[PDB]
């Protein structure tokens, strides 16, 4: 799913297995999706801020977009880099 | 405990944060392809340890 | 017949024939042929892998494909090479 | 130099040093698992090793 | 007899057998079980660790059980597997 | 070649072998030079920097030059060494 | 937070990123070289098995 | 004569003689030469390599030389052994 | 001999045998004893540090002492063991 998370909180628990303990900072909201489990898309976005950062598991460095409304990366199927994208490539 | 000093910091946060990590998927597929391997070969010398007892292969 | 096995399995034991007890790594699957029982067809492919390697009774090298589909190398009538087919040669 | 600007720096420095350190207990778990891994394989490979001069292994 | 080691230590010796000497790690500590001698049964702990991974001669692969007091493995006696007892089988 | 590369780029592909993609850091500048396929010559500056790394699959460290236009270490002929050249053996 | 911490972690960077990795070109060579040795015996294995059937060696 | 063979190859075949196919390694190169057929002489050179092994039919070990250019050992006329020569015994 | 290094250097020579080329960090001073060859003494001292660290042939873990001073294991006499000594034992 697409279950986002602030300050203090839980991510992944589908099908019974482990689920981890995510604690970010004050304020920041993290949007994440784990798709089937092969890959991960995270994303981050402060509340008063001016960028959302993003980056997936294929990918090699942490890209943004000055808009702080361009959805989230979801999970690549597959080695699929998403640095080059429309609503990403402003390389960081 | 200088406001521009503290701006340095940041800019400087920012740069290093922004470092290229190496490729991992790729360097997993190698460990997944190695274990294959040797699972492939491992699996012909049971099979040849099994034509000694008998003189057949499986089924 | 194709009894394939991943994890802990057996393998053979058609017409009362014993069975040995194949026990591969964490996830790889492996597809086996036994044929009449002269020679076996092996094959081997990770799950989250991009390799497919296989062998026979009658080569003496391991061959492998980047496909991960390229089906199972049947069990040989007779002194036959697989190394050299269309769905392999790309030697080791 | 103004009494403004000192009062953001404060600011400033109580927001950066907030920041969400990673978990570290797993992180060193991880090594202690991995070693605990590792000398179970040297272990075996001692056994078998001393399974070749002598007829039986230890006891 | 179910002689632990950890650090550096000694295995063995009884009926005079000759006895080796097994150095393990800085403080992981090992349980082992010889038998009469025709089998082994190892396992292992880190003290400040989180699984107790384990293993039998007639095994080919290391289990582990995520409780680390999950007792150790005795000595098999005959062609006898631990992997899928109950105390196990949480296969690696 | 010398086929350099900053940003996000591809390395290599002549007679038709597979070319890897390449992407590092923000403004950072890479020239490699593969030769036949045996060795490889990297170095590495900075757009705004002061110093020119470089190393080599023969080499065992990385080796820097406070000139940053010191050329580029071409691929060895052979277990060749480039640290104790004129344009190098500044070692780190 | 403070510019002196981030200089520091780069120079601890900059000390830990010099260091000396093994030699890698010789490790590859012992293999390259097993595997010609592992296919010289073969082919001695293989030439006395021709020498089975018939009478002479290739050739 | 002197066919040399890699990858996989066909030796022999002189005089309408049956021919046997030697596969060899990945990228080894294999010199041989079978003169009358009593005797054979054989060597081996990997692509990457530092040493060149041989043998012989009258031989009973492998010699090497570590120059990778010393030729090849010829068939030789009777019971006579290539261990003492000039381009060899630099005994295994 | 106790031919020590740093930087870059050789290790052994003698008898005319071949010479392997030892380059170690960037001031770590190593110190070096080989025998007549069987067996090895290794040892290890940053200049700016705190810890002396060393090891043997026949040893199967990393030893050290906090004096920076304790001489350098000599190349032991068969199978002997340099973890627990007087100048040792503080295992790793």
């Amino acid at each position: 799913a697409s279950k986002d998370v602030t300050g203090s909180g839980e991510i992944g628990g589908s099908n019974s297995t482990p689920k981890l303990a995510i604690q970010t900072s004050n304020q920041v909201t993290l949007t994440y999706d784990g798709g089937t489990g092969h890959t991960y898309g995270i994303a981050t976005l402060h509340a008063k801020g001016t960028r959302k950062y993003a980056s997936t598991s294929n990918d090699t460095k942490i890209y943004y977009n000055d808009n702080t409304a361009t959805a989230a990366p979801s999970a690549p199927v597959g080695t699929a880099t998403i640095g080059g994208s429309t609503n990403w490539k402003n390389a960081l | 405990f200088t406001l521009i000093e503290l701006l340095i910091v940041v800019a400087i946060i920012g740069i290093l944060a922004a470092i290229a990590i190496p490729q991992f998927a790729a360097y997993r597929q190698k460990a997944f392809n190695s274990a294959a391997e040797s699972d492939l070969k491992n699996t012909k010398t049971n099979l040849e340890s099994y034509y000694s007892e008998h003189q057949f292969y499986p089924n």
